[PDB]
Parts: structure tokens; C-alpha cells; sequence
């Protein structure tokens, strides 16, 4: 089946500018046409149209001059450029594969937009573990604490159990405050304590801090 | 443009429930009306061409109809995952495209009370002077499981916030996220803290306690 690759993250003051990229794969885009979509949580769902198949270009009335499209058929790459994002232009965006060209069929990876009065901030590392029963219990759930930070992306990694994709971590949800909060809970075998040194940290995306430390058991006897 | 509506805005169903929903507009849009489905965290799906034109990749359980000012949709088979919200939308050369209000179609099993779980609170909640009590609320349906916080099992006017989550067919139930803000003074006078739920599936008053030393 035909697939694409999307891209994009926008974090600017009101009136934001950026250029994007979205390239289909498996077939030349000369024959097939495809328009970007708005997938705003809370706000809802909006879309775009294309030229030479449906014709011209679909923007909102004020958005008409504030968003622009082009196309690179030989490269089979589609790009999106904005110059002045609106105050409520704060949303994630995908693109929707078209077969009959007025109905969406297949999506890519996404593109997010952020215009917030808050500035870059980073949380701390507060991992959690159950009590001393793990010495005999083969498996148990762990914990972590992350809250009150700047845009959702937080990545939690553990050096035991399944791969890095097994950590129960997702982007958070924004409210009027501007901060963000989530949690991390992971269940890994406890027999690796005597063979692999445990390491936990927060891989916060807009953090601008890189500190790595190891993890040791509770050691309540000390 | 034009206005548009659906009947109803939310319906409850069950496995195999042949759901019958309607979309009405004032002036008929001829053959180019397309209903749409929406799964949370998932891409929507174009559903029907014309009135009942079936396309590739979809099981034949669907049946769309309606004419003139009214259009309908009746789906012969309901596999349990068919829980979704559904949009209606026309097609025209007019670049603006209008979508009618959705119908939050539900799959109803019974009236079930929530479960109880707890994790220790984060360190920022202690430092800020706003003491907090955590109690993970899960596995309830229907949604209206009214949540109250009875400090020392004492009923109060408020002190409760809610942000309910979605169906997870792994358990066929809802779940809830809450927020509690209180002054530091109230923490010292009271000893043991717990949360209460008022749901229509309860046969007796319910209160829960647990050990901080547990894990």
C-alpha cells in the first residue's frame, strides 16, 4: 500500500513561521494528490485541498494569505510553509492519502503547532519502586514522577525488561495554566538487579539539560 | 452555507446492535453526502459513497439510506469495537466544507461501580503547601459516577474535579482523572484520607482504605 512520511514541530510567538515536509512513498506523486489536515485536540478537525485535482487551494479566509502550498513532483515531496500563525493556531496536523480525492484514506506521522506565553522549562527525575518484596517476586511495577513542565514530550527509559517502547509514557495534556504533567509506570523482571545496574532519567524534549545517574535499591537496613 | 444536524447526538448500543442513526439537512445535497466515523487516537474513515455505494476494505455490515431533507445510516452487524463518534459531511466544489454535529455512539454493558488504586503523590505537591491525596479511579460505566472527597469520611460541598477518559475495550469500561486542591492546614487535623464515588450501580455506601507501607 502507498505510504508517506510527514514532519514538523512549530513553537513560535503569535505570528509563527516555519516550513514543513511530507513525502509519499511507493508511488510517484505526479499521478496521486493529497492535502494536509488539521487534527486539533479539543478544537476538532480541519483539512486542506490541492490544485489540478479539485483545483486552486483551500485555506481559511484569514488563513488564505497566512498559509501557502507548493509541490515538488520529481522529488515526490510536499511541503507546507506558514509565516504568521494565529493566536489559536496551536494544533497537531497530519496529512490524508486520497484515492478518489475527496475522501481520506491513509495518514502519516504528524505535525504539531505551539504558540504559548510560557517559556522553555524542564522537570526533574523522581523514579519509584515497590517495597522489598521484589527480592523474591519475579516481576513488579515501578513508577516515576514528572509534572509542571513545558510542552508534553517526555521520554522515560529503563535498562531492564522489554525494549524502550514498553514504557507506559505518552504526551501530556495542556490546560489554561500552560504547564504539563504525566507519569511513568514500568514492569520489568527483578532478577536483573544483580546483573545490570539500573538507570532512570527523564528525556524531556524542550529541557536543555543532560544529566544521567544510576539507581540503587531502597536499602532500608542502612 | 447551510446548517446540519444528526438524530441523536449520542446513542448506547451493544454487540450486534443494529444501530439506526439519522442526519437531516434543510435542502437535499443530491447524491454527494458522506457520513464519517471517528475512533479516538485514530484516523477517521470515509464510510459511504452516494447513498449505499460500498467501497474496498470495509465489511458489508453497513446500510446507508435517506432522501431529500433526511438521510439515515443503519449498520446490520455491530462488532463491539464499533463504539465511536460519527460525523456527516457533504462534497461540493465550494472549498469550505461543513461537518454536522457528531453522534457519540456508545456500547452499553451494564451499570458498574469503579475500582480502587493508589500511587504515592509527587514531591511538588508536598513542597507547595497544597497537600494532595491520590486515589486512582478505574473500571466504571456508565460515565456518571459522581466523585466526592470525604476527608475522614466527612461529606463536603465540593473539593472534587473530573476529567473522564474513554472506552478501553480491554476492560469495556471508562476511567476518570481528578484534581484536588486543599490548604496545608486541613492536612494536620485529619488522619486518614480517601475518595468516594456516587454511582447508580451501587447497592450500599462504599468507603476504601489502604496502607501507605504497601509497596
Amino acid at each position: 500500500e502507498v505510504q508517506l512520511v510527514e514532519s514538523g514541530g512549530g513553537l513560535i510567538q503569535p505570528g509563527g513561521s516555519l516550513r514543513l515536509s511530507c513525502a509519499a512513498s511507493g508511488i510517484t506523486v505526479s499521478s496521486n494528490y493529497m492535502s494536509w489536515v488539521r487534527q486539533a485536540p479539543g478544537k476538532g478537525l480541519e483539512w486542506v485541498s490541492v490544485i489540478y485535482a479539485g483545483g486552486s487551494t483551500f485555506y481559511a479566509d484569514s488563513v488564505k494569505g497566512r498559509f501557502t502550498i507548493s509541490r515538488d513532483n520529481s522529488k515526490n515531496t510536499l511541503y507546507l510553509q506558514m509565516s504568521s500563525l494565529r493566536v489559536e493556531d496551536t494544533a497537531v496536523y497530519y496529512c490524508a492519502r486520497d484515492l478518489d480525492y475527496y475522501g481520506m484514506d491513509v495518514w502519516g506521522r504528524g505535525t504539531t503547532v505551539t504558540v504559548s506565553s510560557a517559556s522553555t522549562k524542564g522537570p526533574s527525575v523522581f523514579p519509584l519502586a515497590p517495597s522489598s518484596k521484589s527480592t523474591s517476586g519475579g516481576t513488579a511495577a515501578l513508577g516515576c514522577l514528572v509534572k509542571d513542565y513545558f510542552p508534553e514530550p517526555v521520554t522515560v527509559s529503563w535498562n531492564s525488561g522489554a525494549l524502550t517502547s514498553g514504557v507506559h509514557t505518552f504526551p501530556a495534556v495542556l490546560q489554561s495554566s500552560g504547564l504539563y504533567s504525566l507519569s511513568s509506570v514500568v514492569t520489568v523482571p527483578s532478577s536483573s538487579l544483580g546483573t545490570q545496574t539500573y538507570i532512570c532519567n527523564v528525556n524531556h524534549k524542550p529541557s536543555n539539560t543532560k544529566v544521567d545517574k544510576r539507581v540503587e535499591p531502597k536499602s532500608c537496613d542502612k | 452555507a447551510i446548517q446540519l444536524t444528526q438524530s441523536p447526538s449520542s446513542l448506547s448500543a451493544s454487540v450486534g446492535d443494529r444501530v439506526t442513526i439519522t442526519c437531516r439537512a434543510s435542502q437535499g445535497i443530491s447524491t454527494y453526502l458522506a457520513w464519517y466515523q471517528q475512533k479516538p487516537g485514530k484516523a477517521p474513515k470515509l464510510l459511504i459513497y452516494g447513498a449505499s455505494t460500498l467501497q474496498s476494505g470495509v465489511p458489508s455490515r453497513f446500510s446507508g439510506s435517506g432522501s431529500g431533507t433526511d438521510f439515515t445510516l443503519t449498520i446490520s452487524s455491530l462488532q463491539p469495537e464499533d463504539f465511536a463518534a460519527y460525523y456527516c459531511q457533504q462534497v461540493n466544489s465550494y472549498p469550505p466544507i461543513t461537518f454536522g454535529p457528531g453522534t457519540k455512539v456508545d456500547i452499553k454493558r451494564t451499570v458498574a461501580a469503579p475500582s480502587v488504586f493508589i500511587f504515592p503523590p509527587s514531591d511538588e505537591q508536598l513542597k507547595s503547601g497544597t497537600a494532595s491525596v491520590v486515589c486512582l479511579l478505574n473500571n466504571f460505566y456508565p460515565r456518571e459516577a459522581k466523585v466526592q472527597w470525604k476527608v475522614d469520611n466527612a461529606l463536603q460541598s465540593g473539593n472534587s474535579q473530573e476529567s473522564v477518559t474513554e472506552q478501553d475495550s480491554k476492560d469495556s469500561t471508562y476511567s476518570l482523572s481528578s484534581t484536588l486542591t486543599l490548604s496545608k492546614a486541613d492536612y494536620e487535623k485529619h488522619k486518614v484520607y480517601a475518595c468516594e464515588v456516587t454511582h447508580q450501580g451501587l447497592s450500599s455506601p462504599v468507603t476504601k482504605s489502604f496502607n501507605r507501607g504497601e509497596c
